[PDB]
RNA sequence: AAACUGCGAAUGGCUCAUUAAAUCAGUUAUGGUUCCUUUGGUCGCUCGUACUUGGAUAACUGUGGUAAUUCU
RNA sequence: UGGUGACUCUAGAUAACCUCGGGCCGAUCGCACGCCGGCGGCGACGACCCAUUCGAACGUCUGCCCUAUCAACUUUCGAUGGUAGUCGCCGUGCCUACCAUGGUGACCACGGGUGACGGGGAAUCAGGGUUCGAUUCCGGAGAGGGAGCCUGAGAAACGGCUACCACAUCCAAGGAAGGCAGCAGGCGCGCAAAUU
RNA sequence: UCGCUACUACCGAUUGGAUGGUUUAGUGAGGCCCUCGGAUCGGCCCCGCCGGGGUGCCCUGGCGGAGCGCUGA
């Protein structure tokens, strides 16, 4: 399952390919427009909301 | 009420009824003012409709109905249903192979006025072709003269 | 059909347009506009067909969209506009002027007039009506709306009108003893004096008029256009000046003609 | 859809016809709007031309004329009573032409009073406003008396109105077609029309 | 160039299955309806930031998904 | 005020109303440049309304082939009419509620058949007549069969959409896409009809 | 009359089969209308960091948070 991640304060864009079973937890059994911590999707993203 | 046997007030609408005048004027007398017009084609109006009291809208001398077409005349045939009569229209039908004719009849219906009284199955009435009142109704009557019976 | 037709098949097309069989499938379809699309005479059959300044249907087109024509003062550049009776055309490049009249055959006339008398135009009257704070408005053969108008002018009536301001300078009565030219039916193109009306309530009336040669006959009251007061047109005329002559007289008329011829 | 046309029907002979064209759009028709009572709801429709028509599907206050007095005026309306054309039509309390309805009566009891300066509707129990007072009994000029007292003497309503203002209520008749136009107006009751009205209300119960 | 906007695509072309007072033809009426466009009228008639108002979204740039479409 | 053969017409007056799914009263564009910071000339595009043109839609009178081994038909489920309303662009059983019992027929109703689209027209012909008219002009109808819609002034549109019925196309089997009675062309059907 | 050859029309148990059209009752896709519903997207409020002007107050600009606030789509 991969991912496209934008950054619209910068405008910068590439495609993550990620093949984990943990990542994706966070984003199950969610809706469309959720702000929510994505912590677990890399050490990284400490400190990023998506 | 002889006219006001509906389930609705019958009423001329051009007719203002309720002008509140004098105590005098109820005393007086209570006879409503009556629209009637000029249905006009050298026609006349019959007397008993500016004096009558009845209230009916498909009429033309006092109704919402307009005169213009196809002036045609008839027989009554029967007189039946609520307000309107069927009668009879006989002519020759010319058949060129053999130069003859053939007699054939029409069957056409056509609204009676209360304005109309005493008037039997035997006479000859003029029509005057209107808007469609009904399904199978466009005419109505303009003047009635009796029969060869007169009188 | 879902809709409004927007082509004219040329057997379909008016008989007095004179068009041939073998050029086309097709007629020029008039735009809509103050004229009839069966009384008119579109602007690409008259520089084209009849004054062949013209030789193909494009040719029109370049002539008009350089704005060389002018019907009735304002120049147009639809090369399918509906010109009709009593209009006039003016070219200005060669200086000329015509007016659309009928003939005696019922065809619209190449008719030239004089600088003069392209400033005005004769109209009937089609309708009177009173419109909001109580201003009198007309409605003519035209399409012109022409508002405070004389109260002694009535339906059926002629006015002139003077093409640059629009406006009514004078006007005839319908009555007996006036000329008028019939713009319809059988008796298309003819002039004479109205004689009598006979009136029938409920549907059209009829006038009787007569010629100058002493023929009579009658026409419906819509197909009457009173040209001037009495004898004298308020127009300039074709060359036949109304009369209808007879195929005899015009046989004879035509062979008199070669033999002057020498 | 549903279809307003005449070849579905019989000939006058009672023959069936045989259609030969389908259902074209020129012969359409579109639900009912039963206009109810309620807050102000309106829904517009595109019709033929591309025009427009209003559905009103909730009314609650009306234009309404006293035709004997001429004044007409804004005014609530309350409840749905006999229904010339159906009796179903009232027990679910829908607006439609030429019904008979109820509507509040103080735009047309201050009328009366600021006019004649007489007091209508007023009780017998002594029911004095400050306001009222002021409305009804204040002092005017010499002119101005005169001119109200002059007045008077044509200043009298017939004895079915009267007791209608007693309860606050008068009956009205709605002229206009509120499915078509999106509005309720009409015209209160008076004379034997309203003789009329009042003796089928009662033979309903 | 592209794209937004407007207009057209309800005309034309084909065929004759249905259809027996139906279609259609001559004659009439709309005073019982609607009408894009053309032409003319109307467009300070109302007594209650203006020397210019607000938010977007295409084309474009960049990251993509599907075996597959004038998909997105 | 004005007009019709005839208005419940047009124009006028008065009391109010005026839909947020809302009504008009110009925040638009080009070309020439100027007169005494103001004034401006030609156009283009838009605007409620009125009239006009192109129509369309409903009605009026007369007219069509064979058949009685079809003589009574319509009315429960609107058939004829009345009253009030709904719906519709509008006139109307168009539809609903309540009433009345009507309406058509040997002068052929009702039913059935048609190798039946209707006219303008074609062949034959002493005079009368008989037969043909799918076919380039006018009107109607349809887009495989029914039905329903969106947009728009206009369509129940099919070189638009949505379903169902019958056929049929690609597929990684998850899905996606269909409509020549348009011009050529192919198959089939036939006694029977041309160039991708 | 009886005997021999061929072909048509008819009757006929088999409640014949094929093709198509009508309807009783029930179910019933899809559009349209009405009553609800409310994934999301703003604005006006409330606080916190704070510049300018007018005069502790208001008009403002970048915003962040949060309140079963109201209002719109």
């Amino acid at each position: 399952m991969k991912l496209n991640i934008s950054f619209p304060a910068t405008g910068c864009q590439k495609l993550i390919e990620v093949d984990d079973e943990r990542k994706l937890r966070t984003f199950y059994e969610k809706r469309m427009a959720t702000e929510v911590a994505a912590d677990a999707l890399g050490e990284e993203w400490k400190g990023y909301v998506v | 009420a002889d006219i006001q046997t509906e389930r609705a007030y019958q009423k001329q609408p051009t007719i203002f009824q309720n002008k509140k005048r004098v105590l005098l004027g109820e005393t007086g007398k209570e006879k409503l003012p009556r629209y009637y017009k000029n249905i006009g084609l050298g026609f006349k109006t019959p007397k008993e409709a500016i004096e009558g009291t009845y209230i009916d809208k498909k009429c033309p001398f006092t109704g919402n109905v307009s005169i213009r077409g196809r002036i045609l005349s008839g027989v009554v045939t029967k007189m039946k249903m609520q307000r309107t009569i069927v009668i009879r229209r006989d002519y020759l039908h010319y058949i060129r192979k053999y130069n003859r004719f053939e007699k054939r009849h029409k069957n056409m219906s056509v609204h009676l006025s209360p304005c109309f009284r005493d008037v039997q199955i035997g006479d000859i009435v003029t029509v005057g072709e209107c808007r469609p009142l009904s399904k199978t109704v466009r005419f109505n009557v303009l003047k009635v003269t009796k029969a060869a019976g007169t009188k | 059909a879902r809709g409004p037709k927007k082509h004219l098949k040329r057997v379909a097309a008016p008989k007095h347009w004179m068009l041939d069989k073998l050029t086309g499938v097709f007629a020029p379809r008039p735009s809509t506009g103050p004229h009839k699309l069966r009384e008119c005479l579109p602007l690409i059959i008259f520089l084209r067909n009849r004054l062949k300044y013209a030789l193909t249907g494009d040719e029109v087109k370049k002539i008009c969209m350089q704005r060389f024509i002018k019907i009735d003062g304002k120049v147009r550049t639809d090369i399918t506009y509906p010109a009709g009776f009593m209009d006039v055309i003016s070219i200005d490049k060669t200086g000329e002027n015509f007016r659309l009249i009928y003939d005696t055959k019922g065809r619209f006339a190449v008719h030239r007039i004089t600088p003069e008398e392209a400033k005005y135009k004769l109209c009937k009257v089609r309708k009177i009506f009173v419109g909001t704070k109580g201003i009198p408005h007309l409605v003519t053969h035209d399409a012109r709306t022409i508002r405070y108008p004389d109260p002694l002018i009535k339906v059926n009536d002629t006015i002139q009108i003077d093409l640059e301001t629009g406006k009514i300078t004078d006007f005839i009565k319908f009555d007996t003893g006036n000329l008028c030219m019939v713009t319809g039916g059988a008796n298309l193109g003819r002039i004479g004096v109205i004689t009598n009306r006979e009136r029938h309530p409920g549907s059209f009336d009829v006038v009787h008029v007569k010629d100058a040669n002493g023929n009579s006959f009658a026409t419906r009251l819509s197909n009457i256009f009173v040209i001037g007061k009495g004898n004298k047109p308020w127009i300039s005329l074709p060359r036949g000046k109304g009369i209808r002559l007879t195929i005899a007289e015009e046989r004879d008329k035509r062979l008199a003609a070669k033999q002057s011829s020498g | 859809g549903i279809s307003r046309d005449n070849w579905h029907k019989r000939r006058k002979t009672g023959g069936k016809r045989k259609p030969y064209h389908k259902k074209r759009k020129y012969e359409l028709g579109r639900p009912a709007a039963n206009t109810k009572i309620g807050p102000r709801r309106i829904h517009t429709v595109r019709v033929r031309g591309g025009n427009k028509k209003y559905r009103a599907l909730r009314l609650d206050v009306g234009n309404f004329s006293w035709g004997s007095e001429c004044c007409t005026r804004k005014t609530r309306i309350i409840d749905v009573v006999y229904n010339a054309s159906n009796n179903e039509l009232v027990r679910t309390k829908t607006l439609v032409k030429n019904c008979i309805v109820l509507i509040d009566s103080t735009p047309y009891r201050q009328w009366y009073e600021s006019h004649y300066a007489l007091p209508l509707g007023r009780k017998k129990g002594a029911k004095l406003t400050p306001e009222e007072e002021e409305i009804l009994n204040k002092k005017r000029s010499k002119k101005i008396q005169k001119k109200y007292d002059e007045r008077k003497k044509n200043a009298k309503i017939s004895s079915l109105l009267e007791e209608q203002f007693q309860q606050g209520k008068l009956l009205a008749c709605i002229a206009s077609r509120p499915g078509q136009c999106g509005r309720a107006d009409g015209y209160v009751l008076e004379g034997k029309e309203l003789e009329f009205y009042l003796r089928k209300i009662k033979a309903r119960k």
